[PDB]
């Protein structure tokens, strides 16, 4: 759901 | 210190995202987004047209075009897509095939340390594949040490007259964390991509894809960006990291991710120009 990197 | 400075002033500037992600936010779009956060700017978003007239909204791509300057050709400009999901591989062609795309840059594995980065959109070789109204025939691949090419021919299922190869660099060593350590791979790759761009005539712009679209997609057009530059005005030339970055950033939000990023930047091109200095 969200990008982390 | 130094990079992180200047990183670290980048980061800043897009604590605020300023231009419109609209579309993108759009209740029929929702599961055409790998990540809820990361969303096309309004005003570059590719606009798929031709759609299915029994589908409401059909003109939906999480993806962008990259110009490096103002007034880029196609020729010369980039689309920076997600890697495509399972739902989004017919409208990752359709865009391939509308903007008259010739080359593919895939900067992922398809998994990777058991994540989906990208869905296989290609056939395997010999192999033909209907993806929505979108042939794709993989006509042979060619292994490099780095990177595998495909060569692709896509046309639209029954039209006569519309098929084109479409040149796929599928770069597979880039490491599950951080950055390569030397950026040796990375741009005899983008000389191999840029020499193929330059000997189509009339081709659109190169599609480069990461799972997000924005980190290891941001990298690798940069740096693309950056050693044209020095191609085109010689090695002496002024380079100018942050202006690029924030150059395609009013493009496509965030491009560029890590510091481990930044500096890798800066490395490759350093080493592009010792390559030509050392012969």
């Amino acid at each position: 759901s969200d990008y982390m990197n | 210190s130094g990079f992180w400075e200047e990183f670290e002033t980048l980061q800043q500037q897009e604590c605020k995202l300023l231009y419109s992600r609209k579309e993108g936010q759009r209740q029929e779009n929702k599961n055409k987004n790998r990540y809820k956060n990361i969303l096309p700017f309004d005003h570059t978003r590719v606009v798929l047209h031709d759609g299915d007239p029994n589908e409401p909204v059909s003109d939906y791509i999480n993806a962008n075009i990259i110009m490096p300057e103002f007034g880029s050709s196609g020729k010369k400009s980039y689309i920076a897509t997600q890697g495509c999901l399972q739902n989004t591989v017919n409208d990752f062609w359709r865009m391939v095939f509308q903007e008259n795309s010739r080359v593919i840059v895939m900067t992922t594995k398809e998994v990777e340390r058991g994540k989906s980065k990208c869905v296989k959109y290609w056939p395997d070789e010999y192999a033909l594949k209907e993806y929505g109204v979108m042939r794709v025939r993989n006509v042979k691949e060619s292994a490099a040490h780095d990177y595998t090419l495909r060569e692709l021919k896509l046309s639209k299922v029954g039209q006569g007259n519309t098929e084109r190869t479409v040149w796929q660099y599928h770069f597979r060593t880039w490491p599950d964390h951080g950055v390569p350590s030397d950026p040796g791979g990375v741009l005899d790759f983008l000389e191999e991509v840029h020499h193929k761009q330059e000997s189509i005539m009339d081709a659109g712009p190169v599609v480069v894809h990461s799972s997000a679209g924005i980190g290891r997609t941001g990298t690798f057009i940069v740096i693309d960006i950056l050693i044209d530059i020095i191609r085109e005005k010689g090695v002496d030339c002024d380079i100018d990291v942050p202006k690029t970055i924030q150059m395609v950033r009013s493009q496509r939000s965030g491009m560029v991710q890590t510091e481990a990023q930044y500096r890798f930047i800066y490395m490759a091109v350093q080493h592009y120009i010792e390559t030509l200095q050392r012969r």
